[PDB]
RNA sequence: UAAUAGAGGCGAUACCAGGGGAAGUGAACCAUCUAAGUACCCUGAGGAAAAGAAAUCAAAGAGAUUCCCUUAGUAGUGGCGA
RNA sequence: UUUCCUGGGUAAAGGUCGUCUUCCCAGGGUUAGUCGGCCCCUAAGGCAAAGCUGAAAAGUGUAGUCGAUGGGAAACGGGUUAAUAUUCCCGUACCUCUUAUAGUUUCGAUGGAGUGACGCAUGAGGUUAACUACUGCUAGGCGAUGGUUGUCCUAGUUUAAGCAUUAAGGCGAUGAUCUUAAUAGGAAAAUCCGUUAAGAGAGCUAAGAUGUGAUGAUGAGUGCUAUUUAGGUAGCAUGAAAUGUAGGUAGUCAAGGUGCCAAGAAAUAGCUUCUAAGGUUAGGCUAUAAGGGACCGUACCGCAAACCGACACAGGUAGGUGGGAUGAAAAUUCUAAGGCGCGCGAGAGAAUCCACGUUAAGGAACUCUGCAAAAUACGUACGUAACUUCGGGAUAAGUACGACCUAAGCAAUUAGGUAGCAUAAAAAUGGUCCAAACGACUGUUUACCAAAAACACAGGUCUCUGCAAAUCUGUAAAGAGAAGUAUA
């Protein structure tokens, strides 16, 4: 898996924004098959900077209840689960694309 | 040996007696290299059914590797190191330390003491504790731990306080009176240990209460007349019957006098005169 | 009152899981029958509980 | 061990061959008998399977096996009861 | 399994209402080398090549492999968000390895050995968070009503892992580590053989205490700003006020010490150690700086409207914390922190239903039956029978004292004085005696009308069983009996 199938997209959220502003942390949606090592390698190849460390989470799928055309519960649908990455850079390092 | 009695400070202690362990090198833990932890049995078999009833959860105990087959150590003297309590059998166990450094357990005879030297083989002296083939033991001695097939080990008498009486020798066979009282022929090449087995007060004990019987791993016994006829041939006790039937086991086999030994067994040749009632 | 369904998880998966079904003849018949009927859930292992 | 070749499992709550094989019932009880070699289980295959080129039928002179029509509810069989 | 947080909504669901909700809609939220797993180990147990037995399916079963509720490298304190933290940040540590350097010197198994490694009861003692008793130090108050700038009132006075120092106690001088000489195990060994000759050898374990960690953090408070229900609450700044004495619990020392019989896991892991096939920078070891932490779980409820009971159900649900006063106590009552006021109410009080309080005179006259209630109840003293297996019966029965102040006294109690109808003043806290039947007794039993005289029981007798034992489960093999042996 090339370093392009690893990193999916960043996250722009209030929590991630404050974290990035304060302690220089970047949060990404990554592929579920990645791990710490190739996430770090992918960050290096993509943005030409080596991260101090990486943390990964598995976000479970959010369940929804599906109702008929009239509308009344007939089953349980679900969103897609995904993997979230916190990436820690050195205090001088930055990522510009954001 | 001896019996220690109790003052009746509770209604259960009135008839509790236990052994006194004075003839035992006390304060003892078993040799770590000869004992392994084990389950408690409770009488269930590989299929998981109960094959023997009324056996349950007693005190947890380790297993001590005994040696009833001293044959591969002929001519090598050994030292008695200690006399120890064994929870897996009535008799006590002696720890022999051999001259080559190997240590082993044996059934402790009656009257041996720490520091004694024990020897096994045809050349051994006739002394309590020595193991010799029946050839060499003179008529008129008392032996124990008799081997039944060469190389098998001691499969005959082994329990506390027992001994067997050598009566006669002839051809390939020696006549031996066993503790049940029958006279049986033994092949002359099997080994035996000289002298009685110590700890002869083991069965003079009065257990005292149902709890100790539970400690010994013995679940309660339910009579047959307390049953229903579906449960036991004797059931039907609408006001204390006596079975209404000749006594039988729970499976219909007669029990007052019925002889259950096979009528054409292979060993019938070697039994001179059976035991007495 | 303690009652009929004390819900363990190791017991659930060990006793009624897919591998326990495949492990013997009757379990494989169970699986074939449920496949034929077209059940949406074949075993208790479709409830992801370890 | 090596070398290849072929098998493993599923489908078809159908069909086929082989092995094991009931009982509710009927006989106005019931045990022989019936239901029935049915239900079910197990092992094997196939596009069909099985069977098949007479050490056969049977009193006619026919000429392998298999499937329909008739013989015929006849010949027999059955606590000669069902 | 999103029920968690924020914003929005009231078809329905909420036993009423609803702007509200655990309900609905959208978005956000779970960050680990140290936590729990994964992993290396085994117990109960499952599976199982071979072997054996069976019409078939399969059944037994050894070598092997899985299987925690157990054994195994490593972290604590504080802060921060609307929600996550032993995970992030701050401060300070620890454990494993990969490479490289420098001093090196014997490394290397799926094999051997040691350790791992354990019971119950029971004191007494060493230390100690929490907790109150006092002194002081700090912050606030000096009080709508008599007295209160004092011996006043209220509150705080906090702070870990790790590291260094030493060491209460215990085990130890009958030997714990070691040094040779011999060697009948199973790979063969410089280890274990701990077996045996000497003879040199006393150290090991260990809570805790001090310092550092820590001029840090925390911090009752105080100060600006807005806001206000005129009470505090939102942020921002700032703030050693004892690391004081004495008492002292539950932990811990302690897998301790001392007794007892019912004689008290396993490991191939971890730790240490020995070598074969082999290796002699091929490594292993001691450091030292450089960097590598796998994969999964992490939100929220978790004595409950989020689990189990069809329910927003008077039920059930393991373990650790368990403040203060009273007291022997985790009893009883009250109360701090904290959390709640049971998800229909408001009027009226008729009969009656259920649950309670009190009562003239009599005290079981009620009734199948003293059923139910009432009564007895604590502590310290006095005094206790028939009968008995000599232990008991026995808390037998019966009775006295108990408050407050002062004095004596170590305390328990003693004396005097004072007050009340009542002084174990509340609550909690045995009714007793006589005789008979049955069962000896402690226990067990009809989950959901029978708890008993039934079952069990220690004890007794008869009888079977010589070990490829009797017995039991199966067509068998096979397993239990039993790794037992007629004192079974």
């Amino acid at each position: 898996m090339k370093a392009y199938d690893i990193i999916v997209s960043p996250m722009l959220t209030e929590k991630t924004n404050t974290q990035r502003e304060s302690i220089n942390v970047y949060v990404f949606k990554v592929n579920k098959r990645a791990n710490k090592k190739e996430v770090g390698a992918a960050i290096k190849e993509l943005f030409n900077v080596t991260p101090v460390s990486c943390n990964l989470l598995n976000i479970k799928s959010k369940a929804k209840v599906v109702v008929s055309r009239k509308g009344y519960p007939i089953g349980k649908g679900k969103t897609s689960s995904w993997k979230k990455a916190y990436v820690y850079l050195k205090k001088e390092d930055k990522i510009d694309i954001f | 040996m001896g019996i220690k009695t109790y003052k009746p400070k509770t209604s259960s202690l009135r008839y509790k007696t236990t052994l006194s362990f004075d003839d035992l090198s006390k304060g003892n833990d078993p040799l770590k290299s000869l004992t392994k932890g084990k389950k408690f049995k409770s009488g269930r078999d590989s299929s998981g059914r109960i094959s023997i009833r009324r056996r349950g959860g007693g005190h947890k105990r380790k297993y001590r590797l005994i040696d009833f087959n001293r044959r591969d150590k002929f001519s090598i003297p050994a030292r008695v190191a200690s006399i120890e309590y064994d929870p897996n059998r009535s008799a006590n166990i002696a720890l022999l330390v051999y001259k080559d450094g190997e240590k082993r357990y044996i059934i402790s005879p009656k009257g041996i003491k720490v520091g004694d030297v024990l020897e096994s083989g045809p050349n051994a002296p006739i002394k309590i504790g020595n193991a010799l083939p029946l050839e060499n033991i003179p008529i008129g001695r008392t032996v124990h731990n008799i081997e039944l097939n060469v190389g098998k080990g001691g499969q005959l008498i082994r329990s506390a306080g027992g001994y067997a009486m050598i009566l006669a020798s002839d051809g390939n066979y020696v006549t031996v009176k066993l503790s049940s009282g029958e006279m049986r022929l033994i092949f002359k090449k099997c080994i035996a240990t000289i002298g009685e087995i110590g700890n002869e007060d083991y069965a003079n004990i009065s257990i005292g209460k149902a709890g100790k019987s539970r400690w010994l791993g013995r679940r309660p016994k339910v009579r047959g007349v307390a049953m229903n006829p579906v449960d036991h041939p004797h059931g039907g006790g609408e006001g204390k019957t006596s079975g209404g039937r000749h006594p039988v086991s729970p499976w219909g086999q007669p029990t007052k006098g019925y002889k259950t030994r096979k009528k054409k067994r292979y060993s019938d040749k070697f039994i001179i005169k059976r035991r007495n009632k | 009152m303690k009652r009929t369904y004390q819900p363990s998880r190791v017991k659930r998966n060990r006793k009624f899981g897919f591998r326990a079904r495949m492990k013997t003849k009757g379990g494989r018949l169970i699986l074939s029958r449920r496949r034929a009927k077209g059940r949406m859930k074949l075993t208790v292992s479709d409830e992801k509980k370890k």
